[PDB]
């Protein structure tokens, strides 16, 4: 289902991997670094940090695993607290 | 065109403001775009975008067109934005060829873009009321005469007017009025029998509706080119030849267009008949002048026929090429010296030439002529053909000959002039903003005098103005003023070179 | 009394934007201008020269000598870049393919592209779609380049724009005067007949008059790119905010800090181990000084062009030490570690 | 004479002073002749013809001056006048002269006249930005800025 | 360092990273490959997107938009090497929320 | 004295979780904006009230509780025409150094606008006679850090008569 | 002008103790004295 | 020195594969961690001398090159260690600094090499 | 062989050539006068749209006395598309 989701059978080779992925960092780290980097610099293609490869490179928690959801602390509070009324206005 | 965009940005910021100059720069950089994507990319409110577009289309700086699905696309004209720097020259030439009435007319047409005849004559009367005195009053007859005289001479032209919507598909109106232009009424003036007297600004139904006029920059450009070639031929041969060519250009103004390789055939007889009577020159002397101008090594004029006595024609493209060559050699002489100018003229006359041949024909010792060649090549004034002996193009086994490309040289010179004017405007604004505190101090100490000038004017407020701390700083104010004046004069002077280069560039364009 | 300034924010990086810097921005980023082709001074205690390579104002590489720009040790200094001015521009080996592509896109006379207004608006509307991906951008670039190369006559000014190809190594040539088997044109004849002086003073011009097309040196292509209208820049599939076409041809070199170039003072002898990039930059500065001396002394144009090509290939090796069209006569002696070699590999 | 010798390639040293003096004297002579032709005012054709000066005439004038010791041939004065043309200050015309006091070219003779330049110096050369050698590095905000320009300051203080 | 005689530590190769990814241990991988290996603190300016030092941007000549950021040192070296190659990675920062 | 809407990110350490969040938030905001001046806003005094308080996130890093809090805080910023009552905490020959009562010593009125009887001879002479009123004219702001105050403003002293004090 | 000597002593890098069995001193033609110690465990 | 007490008795002691500076009085460290070059990069980097990173060794005339090569072959035919070659070329470069020595005949350079 | 320079070139290298003095006469004086008059008179025109002032402090009694009142030109909507009506 991964190799046949774009309507065309794409291989695990660098060609199909570049056709299915968008992250410039992992495409450069895989193979053909200089050409891909110079092409991305020419196009100015901004690369996000959604992929796990750039999460490991940039040093941020990856989206997969435990980093998919977020946690909230159950602190004693009151949402929208009472507001002090305005006297002059 | 980064320098052009920067110059347009500075001019728009100086002339119209900040919220509109951003939209103008966006239109220049991104080309034609609908209003929605313009507001999206600029990131400002929609009302400000609408106001900017309207104030830009008022001065005929931008235009709008229709496309599929009835969408409107707004496109800016960078050339039109660049031409508005030449407004003082337009006002000067319309004040020289006409009276001050035409001066004020063209001034109002440039400061407003689109107006009606009644509006412009009313504004001219209101502005001239304070110029004259002695209780008398002016009428609209002389102003209308000056307007129609400007019209027949093609200096002013009717703006493109929307056709009759009642006759053109009466019903659901399109999003854009689809303004069109007709050559018939391009210079026609409808009769305005109404007259009046301008008010002196005491501060105490439109028959010409739908007809808007604007200054025809094409006529001004043609007149400036004529003046330039007249000054050139005057500095070359004599003032008499300059008068002859001025008369022939005045005759050719109407019968020719703005872009043509040559003018219409003009015979010596009609030129002699149309020549001013102030010169006691005979027909034979005129024939001698024409036949010596035809033998000029500049080839400004040409025979191009023998019928009708002395038949002659002028070369517009060749004259503009000669003017561009003169400008280029002058700037080379002023930037690198007389010897480098000699080397440049040598390498320009000969199509291709070698270093040893350059030194032989220019008579300049070694270690200096090659240095001048390298300095001129590093500034994109010359090009090397590099005829190779082998397809490998190895430097050791190939020739090198210098060649001057006038087109690329003129383009880079125009870019340099644009960046120079941009830098001058930036320096002027910097000197203005760095002394804004002294400017406000001077403004307040002079407004203390401007107030109570006549009513309640006591003499006790005259010996304390110079007593302030601004007195030792008046020298700085004078220096700022003279610097601003010199910068403005330099910009206006470079404007003529910009016009010459732009004319030389445009004349060789076919638009095919 | 005290202005409120934020101390620390939990900032995180959202996305990385790639691009290039103009020579002005590249000068602004750097701190000092290294002009000396030497590393250390003449004194015996191995003191580095000021305003030269390995200067401590661009970071530090030794645990004892701190950085001059920032008063911190090696474990705290981040390094500082430098800018090197070149007498003659050189083609960027990384963007050389992009330079050839842009030259095929735009005209050589009016600086405009070979695209009709209808197809211009079509490609504009096709690119205006949101969410344009890398593959879609490359496909659109390929399609527009093919449609532009299909035509040969300039739609803007009308000048002939023949094929353009890479001859030799790091040299581009535009074949404006192509061989025409059918009836010839007047322009090519007027061009060929303008070599009367070369033919008179050199007979070899006659057999070699053909295939004498327009070799585009860095100066001419840079002057052409400096006059590109900004409206045609988005049509070149390059982002205008990321960079400009004139930035493809480099006039300055970014010498990296000492953090990328470690120096190992080997006290067993009188020597300091430096990386290959330092030697490449030293050779570049030496070539700049040599070509400046030749320009001052007025040498032949052959030697000037040879030095220019040598500087170009040395800069290419400094960027990518391994190329394809490297001639065997000017081939490197020993294998060096260029930036590409330091990036890729096991 | 090409490989060795020459009036200017004396002792393998270029003689710039001699050629400069010759150019100046020839320009002065041509300017005086053109001034006399202009002040004559008898007829434009005769004015033009008298403004022209032959290579033989200016060569005999230089010989009458006798500044340089080495003999100046006809081709030497021809090259001097060609350099003057390349300077943009004079004009040459080849007329059909079968035989006369020149006899240099078969059936032709070159006449030279002093001519004024086409146009005065442009406005660009009247600004420091047009003659700056580091004009390429001009940026709004940076080390080389028009605000803190030294060229503009010196030019405004003049 | 690499060698044992050079007091070198163990290397988390590609397969170890693959196993840690398969387990989904995001924080463990972050601590191993970033915090305990090449952790460093740099300064990034939110306006130009370049790298600064000591909370100062030499490019913009200002320090208002400069903010500190944790990063692997190898990533900073890669960014510097790419900037040397005229390939400028413009880092657009944002709030953690 | 005017209210300002401020949206700030507050980090509360986990060892304060026993405290009420609506109190710790106010305490931290008061400790963060005490005797400080917001650029182009003015000198903030203290937190007035808290309007909106969204969820309290916990980041995978420090682990403390991060909250984006919307609140209204009081700042001191005249409207270029407000009349204030300050006390003379010094005087210089070029201008009197009058400080608002226990609030801030930032008001330096220039001695160049009242009737021509103004002269300070360094002997603490306020004004040559013919609880001091002050008329603000223009605000001014600037930065502080420029290498690896900001609110003074001018003061107007028109012909207010001053029947109680010369 | 006076020679300045900095110390570069050879250190025993070993987790466990070692015993020296023999120390050999030799002199080559380069006047460089070579000292070898045979650590025994 | 000690930042708190001011004691200057800081001693370098080898930890468990870690180098650091610590005071013997309060046991507080002032600087921990040391950066050393790796042999993987050491074999890659090329050594540069101040005899070459100053512009020298290029102002070596053909005659000076002949003289130093003569020194080399003379010390090699005698089967001398490389230390003798280094000392001899150093003495030659030191003696060649005089103006009267550099301006001499080939016999003079040869007898100078011999001496 | 080129010698080593111990100081980088100055930021403003000197050139023996100087800009030509500006042209003088009544023409350039009228140029300066007209350009200054245009720069002055064009700012108060309704076409010069200044930035709308914001964060208004308060409303005062003298506002109507200091209210910036200027005649507003009405663009011809017959020539302008309908997408610009406020
Ligand atoms: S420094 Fe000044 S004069 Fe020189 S190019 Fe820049 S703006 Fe023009
Ligand atoms: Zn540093
Ligand atoms: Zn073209
Ligand atoms: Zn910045
Ligand atoms: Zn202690």
């Amino acid at each position: 289902d991964l190799m046949t989701y774009k309507g065309e059978v794409l291989g695990i080779t660098r060609f199909g991997l570049a056709k299915m992925k968008e992250s410039v960092l992992m495409l450069a780290s895989f193979e053909k670094t200089a050409d891909h980097l110079f092409d991305a610099a020419y196009f100015g293609q901004k690369d996000s940090v959604c992929g796990v490869s750039e999460c490991i490179i940039m040093g941020i928690p990856m989206n997969i695993g435990t980093g998919l959801f977020k946690l909230l602390h159950k602190a004693d509070r009151d949402p929208n607290p009472p507001k002090r009324p305005l006297i002059f206005d | 065109t980064q320098a052009e965009i920067k110059l347009c940005s500075l001019l728009l910021q100086e002339h119209f403001g900040e919220i509109v100059e951003k939209i103008g720069v966006h239109l220049i950089r991104t080309g034609s775009q609908p209003l929605r994507v313009i507001a999206h990319d600029t990131g400002t409110s929609l009302d400000q975008v609408k106001k900017a577009l309207c104030v830009l289309v008022q001065h005929n700086l931008v235009s709008y067109q229709v496309h599929k699905r009835g969408v409107v696309e707004y496109e800016a004209q960078c050339s039109r934005v660049l031409r508005m720097l030449r407004y003082p020259r337009y006002i000067y030439t319309t004040k020289t060829l006409y009276s001050d009435t035409g001066e004020l007319i063209v001034e109002e047409l440039l400061l407003n873009g689109k107006l009606t005849m009644s509006a412009v004559v009313k504004k001219v009367a209101d502005r001239l009321t304070e110029t004259m005195e002695d209780g008398k009053t002016m009428d609209y007859a002389e102003v209308s005469n000056t307007f129609v005289r400007l019209a027949d001479t093609h200096f002013v032209q009717r703006c493109p007017s929307v056709p009759t919507t009642e006759n053109s598909d009466p019903g659901p109106p399109p999003p854009a009025p689809t303004l069109v232009i007709n050559e018939k009424d391009m210079y026609l003036v409808p009769k305005l029998s109404l007259i009046g007297k301008g008010k002196r600004r005491r501060s105490s139904p439109i028959p010409d509706d739908g007809i808007y006029w604007q200054a025809n920059l094409d006529r001004f450009h043609q007149h400036f080119r004529d003046q330039a070639i007249v000054s050139a031929v005057a500095n070359r041969m004599d003032q008499t030849s300059s008068e002859i060519v001025r008369t022939m250009l005045r005759m050719s103004e109407i019968t020719t267009s703005s872009s043509a390789p040559f003018t219409q055939p003009l015979s010596s007889n009609e030129i002699f008949r149309s020549l001013p009577v102030g010169y006691n020159i005979s027909k034979q002397v005129l024939d001698q002048y024409l036949t010596l101008l035809a033998d000029d090594p500049l080839e400004f004029v040409g025979k191009s026929g023998d019928s009708g006595g002395g038949m002659y024609v002028i070369n517009l493209h060749k004259a503009l090429a000669s003017l561009a060559t003169a400008t280029l050699e002058s700037v080379v002489q002023e930037r690198f010296g007389s010897r480098c100018a000699r080397i440049f003229r040598l390498v320009l006359q000969k199509k291709h030439i070698e270093q040893k041949q350059v030194e032989d024909f220019a008579m300049i010792p070694a270690k200096e002529a090659k240095d001048m060649l390298y300095k001129m090549l590093s500034e994109n004034f010359m090009s090397l053909q590099e005829i190779p002996k082998t397809p490998d193009h190895a430097p050791s086994r190939t020739f090198y000959l210098y060649t001057v490309n006038i087109l690329s040289a003129a383009r880079m010179l125009l870019h340099r002039c644009y960046k120079s004017i941009a830098n001058l405007i930036e320096r002027r604004q910097f000197e203005t903003k760095e002394n804004k505190r002294l400017l406000e101090k001077s403004q307040r100490v002079e407004a203390i005098i401007a107030s109570m000038q006549a009513t309640g004017a006591e003499e006790a407020q005259l010996q304390e103005i110079e007593e302030m701390i601004t007195a030792p700083e008046r020298q700085q104010l004078e220096t700022l003023k003279r610097n601003v004046n010199k910068l403005d004069a330099s910009e206006i002077q470079v404007d003529e070179t910009i016009f010459l280069l732009e004319s030389y560039i445009e004349c060789t364009m076919k638009r095919q | 009394k005290e202005q409120f300034r934020e101390t620390d924010v939990a900032k995180k990086i959202s996305h990385i934007c790639f691009g290039m810097k103009s020579p002005e921005e590249m000068r602004q980023q750097a701190h000092i201008q290294v002009v000396s082709k030497n590393l250390y001074s003449q004194d015996n205690q191995h003191a580095p020269l000021l305003y030269g390579v390995l200067d401590h104002r661009m970071g530090t590489s030794e645990k004892d000598r701190p950085c001059e720009t920032c008063g911190k040790n090696l474990a705290d200094c981040l390094g500082h870049y430098g800018y090197i001015d070149l007498e003659l521009p050189c083609f960027h080996v990384g963007y050389f393919r992009a330079v050839i592509g842009i030259l095929q896109m735009i005209c050589k006379t009016c600086c405009h592209i070979m695209l009709s207004q209808e197809e211009k608006k079509q490609f504009l509307d096709y690119l205006k779609r949101p969410g344009l991906t890398y593959l879609q951008k490359r496909g659109l670039k390929k399609k527009i380049s093919d449609k532009c190369r299909k035509k040969n006559i300039c739609h803007h000014c009308g000048a002939f724009n023949g094929t353009v190809k890479k001859c030799g190594l790091l040299k581009i040539i535009h074949e404006k005067y192509k061989t025409n088997k059918k009836v010839v044109d007047p322009i090519v004849s007027n061009f060929l007949q303008s070599f009367e002086t070369a033919i008179e003073h050199n007979k070899e011009v006659e057999p070699l008059l053909g295939r004498a097309q327009e070799n585009l040196n860095p100066l001419v292509v840079l002057n052409l790119f400096k006059r590109i209208p900004a409206e045609d820049v988005p049509l070149l599939l390059m982002n205008p905010e990321a960079g400009k076409p004139s930035d493809l041809i480099l006039t300055r070199l970014l010498v990296p800090p000492l953090c990328i170039r470690p120096s190992v003072v080997s006290d067993l002898k009188s020597g300091t181990n430096e990386d290959d990039l330092t030697m490449k930059l030293t050779e570049i500065i030496f070539l700049n000084d040599v070509i400046k001396k030749h320009r001052i002394s007025g040498a032949k144009t052959q030697m000037i062009m040879e030095d220019w090509d040598f500087l170009q290939l040395q800069c290419a090796l400094y960027i990518n030490s391994e190329l394809s069209g490297i001639p065997l006569n000017m081939a490197p002696k020993k294998w060096t570690r260029g930036f590409v070699q330091r990036l890729k590999g096991k | 004479r090409s490989v060795t010798g020459g009036a200017w390639y004396s002792d393998q040293d270029f003689e710039s002073e001699f050629v400069e003096v010759l150019n100046q004297q020839c320009f002065k002579f041509l300017q005086s002749k053109a001034e006399t032709a202009r002040e004559s005012k008898q007829n434009p054709m005769i004015q033009r013809n008298s403004s022209f000066a032959s290579s033989h005439e200016v060569w005999k004038y230089i010989c009458e001056l006798g500044i340089s010791k080495v003999e100046l041939s006809m081709e030497d004065i021809e090259t001097i006048l060609n350099t003057l043309i390349y300077d943009g200050k004079v004009e040459m015309t080849i007329i059909a002269a079968k035989e006369g006091t020149v006899g240099s070219v078969d059936g032709h003779m070159k006449l030279y006249r002093a001519v004024n330049p086409i146009i005065p110096p442009t406005g660009l050369v009247r600004a420091p930005c047009g003659l700056c050698p580091v004009f390429d590095d001009c940026h709004e905000g940076g080390e080389i800025s028009p605000s803190n320009c030294i060229y503009m300051t010196e030019w405004l203080e003049f | 360092t690499e060698g044992r005689s050079r007091d070198g530590g163990l290397r988390l190769g590609e397969m170890e990273r693959d196993c840690l990814i398969g387990y989904g241990a995001s924080m463990l991988l972050l601590e191993r490959l970033m915090i305990s290996s090449d952790a460093f603190e740099v300064d990034v300016c939110g306006q130009c997107g370049l790298l600064g030092y000591s909370g100062w941007c030499h490019y913009c000549k200002s320090s208002c938009h400069v903010s500190s950021l944790r990063i692997p040192y190898a990533c900073k070296l890669l960014f510097q090497e790419l900037q040397s190659m005229n390939i400028i990675p413009r880092l657009k920062l944002s709030k953690y929320n | 004295f005017v209210l300002v809407e401020m949206v700030d990110t507050v980090r509360i350490p986990p060892w304060q979780f026993e405290r009420k969040l609506n109190d710790s938030i106010a305490e931290e905001l008061n400790k963060k904006l005490a005797n400080k001046v917001v650029y182009n806003v003015g000198l903030c005094i203290c937190l007035f009230d808290i309007t909106k308080l969204e969820d309290a996130y916990v980041f995978p890093g420090d682990g403390a509780s991060h909250t984006k809090v919307h609140f209204r805080c009081v700042v001191f910023h005249p409207f270029l025409d407000e009349i204030l009552i300050g006390k003379i905490k010094g005087c210089s020959p070029e201008g009197v150094h009058v400080s608002l009562g226990f609030f801030d010593d930032i008001l330096i009125p220039p001695e160049s606008l009242q009737q021509p009887a103004k002269f300070d001879e360094a002997e603490q002479v306020w004004v040559w006679e013919y609880g001091e009123e002050i008329r603000f004219r223009v605000v001014d702001e600037s930065f502080v850090d420029t290498s690896p105050y900001t609110l003074v403003g001018s003061i107007s002293e028109p012909g207010l008569g001053l029947l109680s004090w010369w | 002008q006076q020679p300045q000597y900095k110390d570069v002593p050879i250190t025993y890098k070993g987790a466990t103790d070692s015993y020296i069995e023999k120390v050999m001193i030799s002199s080559n033609a380069e006047d460089a004295f070579l000292i070898k110690m045979l650590l025994r465990q | 020195r000690c930042p708190d007490c001011g004691s200057t008795e800081l001693v370098e002691d080898s930890h468990y594969s870690q180098s650091q500076l610590v005071c013997s009085d309060c046991g507080c460290v002032v600087t921990e961690g040391v950066l050393t070059t790796t042999f993987s990069d050491e074999g890659n980097l090329r050594e540069v001398t101040y005899s070459r990173s100053t512009g020298e060794n290029e102002q070596v005339s053909r005659s000076q090159q002949r003289g130093l090569r003569r020194v080399r072959d003379l010390c090699r035919v005698l089967q001398l260690p490389p230390t003798f070659e280094d000392t001899a070329v150093a003495y030659y470069q030191q003696a060649y600094r005089h103006s009267g020595i550099r301006a001499a005949r080939l016999q003079k350079k040869e007898v100078l090499v011999g001496c | 062989l080129p010698d080593v320079v111990l100081k980088p070139p100055p930021l403003f290298p000197d050139t023996d050539y100087k800009p030509v003095p500006l042209k003088t006469g009544e023409g350039e004086e009228y140029m300066l006068a007209l350009k200054q008059e245009l720069r002055e008179t064009m700012k108060r025109m309704p076409y010069f749209i200044e930035t709308p002032e914001e964060r208004q402090d308060i409303e005062r009694y003298s506002k109507r006395y200091m209210k910036v009142y200027k005649e507003e030109w009405i663009p011809d909507w017959r020539r302008l598309p309908r997408e610009m009506m406020p």
